């Protein structure tokens, strides 16, 4: 009374993604539900969102050198998901070991004069490709930018829309075209009301919309 | 101010509960706040200037007395730092509630802000306030051989000084356990 | 967002270097950069039921923690004897923790708990291991790989011809 | 019309705690239904419930040389899962084939002089690392303590809360370290009344709490 | 309290040290301290179902018990023939006694009754047996390893590196 | 007293059954106590003086008849072990109920309390008294040929006098089957 032995003809490989699982043996052993236990999460993602991040420049020092004087260009960074300007970033380490990622970025902005100075910034966005940085507040405009004050707020966090070629693209840069991938995105001001010494901070984050596509392994394991 | 920011969850707890709990009860009288010396901060440190705090140090109190009684026991843990200073400074100083401290390096320093934390600058802030619900290993603890926890501050701005200001600030915080079970 | 929640992430395998006629098991024996234990040292604690995979001969067996090892060879507490070439066991967690972690400071070896334990026999090459359902507690700080020359990074690609 | 033979790549290991089963042969057959027999059991605990025990002391005799006169020490044991103090125990043996336990332990006591004669006692426990064993009641009380007398009893039945590191320890003790794991959890006395020769016994046993994971054999098969 | 309730500690095997062209069949056949007979050893009386596993050559093939032996390799009473590695039988119950036991003191050899029986083949290396369901009546006296030097016990235990 | 302590269970029991009980029926009158002698017990004998007693010895009794009849039979027993003394004694000793009895060895002596039992001491008890219900390899047995049960009492403290006291003490106890179907 067998039943038909429908062999397999050369499949079932012992591999890596496979969802299947296996037989408990010293086991039918409970242990103590571990709710209510602090510290729970489950995405890197959106424990990346209340937490904020840092920056660097040459300098090595996280915050933003901040001339006070009649200059008008104030510093020039680039947000790729991996450049010098960002490595040291909660995101990049956690985005290295993917390839495709979506979704927009975010910032943040901490100013450091004694709140009766009055001030002016202006944060912008440039399309990688302008073929010319802007140099002007207006005429940076053209692309993307915003404004704010010392006044009524010291905080602020920013976003540079998703731009892309498709609805998607590659972690890492390649190592057979030119063009940088996003621009050279930063930030201008109108005059400076008076300051001794100035400082800036800046930061990355998750938000509503960061996302990935996956995984492997770059490094040298 | 910005007022208190919790850790993880904003409650009231569990207070009373098995054998060890019967044997181990909120002993209230147990707490009582206290002052530590922190550290110095002048336009001298650059940024990267750690300085750390293993916890918790040997106290006079109740709670001091216990914390040799060497046994079993839990905690709870509330922050209040400070450093008064005048209108005319300017920086930004990085306080941190650090779980399973260990000995950091140069690149991870511009991580710090993973944790529960508040910003440090004579504008925004004048009280930090933080605190941090119990955890270990065990259900509960026996201190020297460990340490769960520890309070920590770094440079996060360069300092700055007029001529209006004081060249020198001292920096205090408040420390005192809650919640206390033996 | 359908990733990184670890539930999809840490269910793969890792290789470890070391091995002998006897063998330690434990999660920080991985590597500091295989993306298994990146994300597993990326946090402060951390639970998962377990699933091993061993191509050995001889006869591979294992005992839960909290036990005289001088005891294994003898009288054989639970296995399944030999069988070539795959060959894939689960173990529940047995310590006397209701939790794992990574790093524990007392006054920086690793202490004598946290231990899934460790597996004998007379021959030994390879390894896989694997987590199950697992969870994770008060994540730690993380680093990418260090950025020494000018522009952003460089890195080959494949492509075809 | 073959079922798709999904073969089994790799798995299925003649192993230890397995549970599968296998094909009766010459089978078939009943038996009596053995109910109604005595002796019934399930549980090594749940027997060793009612069972007391016994202890020992150098003097390889089971009850308590007790002296009494105006000494104020009776004499210091220890409690392990395993120690000379509680070898030939009822617990241990079925204890040493297991390395995780938890729960309370018990005790007894059992008085040898004619009732007439009063007396005091004082049960006792002492962490592992109090430093330095009490000498004296009241202080010794300060970890754990209470009374008897001969008074309207004669038994008496202990337990020493679990306390431990975790919510759980080792069947058998390390050689790595030193500290106790328990302690030397004894015994004191008020004024001894009046006596010749006295005589105690001890004993251990399971009780709401003795409980176990599991299982190795340590010994040398 | 999920254990010591024998129905989870008995369904395990255990090594036989002897055998022969032919071999009783019996619990009290084995060791004295590995860890299965010990609770049996350490009851009184007990019945089960039974399990046993034989790697082997030949023709493995069995009888119940109160048989002639002489009659075995003959006419094949119930068998089935051979496959290597592992072969897998249980076998049912048959003594003459609604119960077995350990120890049966008449004027100390073991009587001539508790026969699970034996097997028979050309060539036997490996033994392997099983207890199903089974009941233990009126428990025994039992002991641990003996104690000689000073403080509670020692002995080395696993760890990693 | 300490009143009658049970082996195993406490019940009235099944008396009339199938050919053999409709054939070895409850004969009542196959009934009677007598007496045995045990051991003595001065200051002399230190712990672990084992002394046994198989059973059950012969007896002019017509249960003693039919204990030679050399037949299929089953039975009961019920103990009830005493030793007169007077209140200024002092000591422990054990009495114990055995199932299959082996000789034993030193280190197991301090296991017997396994078994059904009761503490012999002059305050406590004066009259032991314990039952077994039956049990054996068939459901019926044949004596000579084996003895399913014997009754054993050994040292489990020294014993003390004074004065007082009478400086030895016999031990007696009652032996009697019951519930017996032949």
């Amino acid at each position: 009374g067998i039943f038909p032995v429908a062999c397999a003809d050369g499949y079932g490989g012992l591999v890596t993604t496979d969802p299947k699982t296996a037989d408990p043996v010293y086991g039918k052993v409970y242990n103590p539900p571990k709710t209510n236990y602090p510290g729970r999460f489950t995405n890197l993602l959106d424990v990346a969102e209340a937490c904020p991040t840092f920056l660097r420049f040459d300098d090595g020092k996280p915050y933003v050198v901040t001339r006070a004087d009649d200059t008008r260009l104030l510093a020039k960074f680039d947000v790729s998901l991996a450049a010098k300007h960002m490595s040291n970033t909660y995101l990049s380490g956690i985005a290295q070991y993917y390839t495709q990622y979506s979704g927009t970025i975010n910032l943040h902005f901490m100013f450091t004069g004694s709140t009766d100075s009055k001030a002016r910034y202006m944060v912008a966005y440039i399309p990688p490709g302008v073929e010319t940085p802007p140099d002007t507040p207006e005429e940076a405009a053209h692309c993307i930018h915003a404004e704010w004050d010392t006044g009524l707020n010291s905080k602020f966090t920013f976003s540079i829309p998703y731009v892309s070629a498709a609805d998607y693209a590659y972690t890492a840069s390649d190592t057979a075209e030119t063009t940088n991938v996003q621009g050279w995105v930063c930030v201008y001001q109108i005059t400076h009301g008076k300051a001794e010494n100035d400082t800036l901070l800046v930061s990355a984050s998750a938000g509503k919309d960061f996302e990935l596509r996956l995984p492997i392994d770059p490094r040298t394991q | 101010s910005v007022g208190v920011t919790y850790g993880y969850s904003t409650e009231e707890d569990h207070v009373a509960g098995p054998n060890t709990s019967g044997l181990e009860t909120r002993v209230v009288q147990a707490e009582r706040f206290f002052k530590k010396f922190l550290f110095d901060w002048t336009t001298d440190k650059p940024f990267g200037y750690l300085t750390k705090l293993e916890l918790p140090t040997d106290h006079h109190g109740v709670f001091g007395h216990l914390v040799d009684s060497y046994a079993y026991m839990r905690n709870g843990w509330d922050v209040e730092v400070s450093a008064v200073g005048n209108q005319f400074n300017g920086g930004c100083l990085l306080v941190a509630m650090v779980p399973e401290w260990k000995a950091f390096d140069t690149r991870e320093k511009y991580q710090l802000t993973l944790f529960p934390h508040q910003f440090i600058s004579p504008r925004t802030n004048m009280t930090a306030h933080i605190t941090v619900p119990y955890l270990g290993v065990n259900r509960y603890d026996q201190y020297k051989k460990h340490k769960p926890w520890t309070l920590v501050v770094m440079v996060l701005s360069p300092l700055t000084v007029s001529n209006t200001a004081a060249p020198q600030i001292k920096v205090y915080a408040n420390i005192a356990p809650t919640y206390v079970h033996v | 967002r359908h990733h990184t929640d670890v539930g999809f992430i840490m269910d793969r395998f890792v290789k470890i270097n070391s091995l002998s006629p006897t063998h330690v098991i434990d999660l920080m024996q991985t590597h500091k950069h295989g993306i298994v234990g990146a994300l597993l040292r990326a946090a402060t604690y951390y639970f998962s039921d377990l699933e091993i995979v061993v191509r050995h001969d001889g006869n591979l067996t294992w005992v839960p923690n909290g036990a005289p090892e001088a005891a294994l060879s003898n009288t054989s507490n639970p296995t399944a004897y030999n069988k070539a070439p795959f060959t894939r066991l689960a173990l529940p967690y047995t310590a006397p923790h209701r939790v794992l972690a990574t790093v524990y400071d007392g006054t920086t070896q690793l202490p004598a708990s946290f231990n899934y334990g460790a597996i004998q026999a007379q021959a030994i090459h390879e390894l896989l291991v694997r987590m199950k359902r697992a969870e994770l507690y008060c994540p730690r700080p993380l680093l990418a790989i260090k950025v020494t020359s000018q522009d952003r990074y460089k890195q080959k690609i494949i492509a075809p011809a």
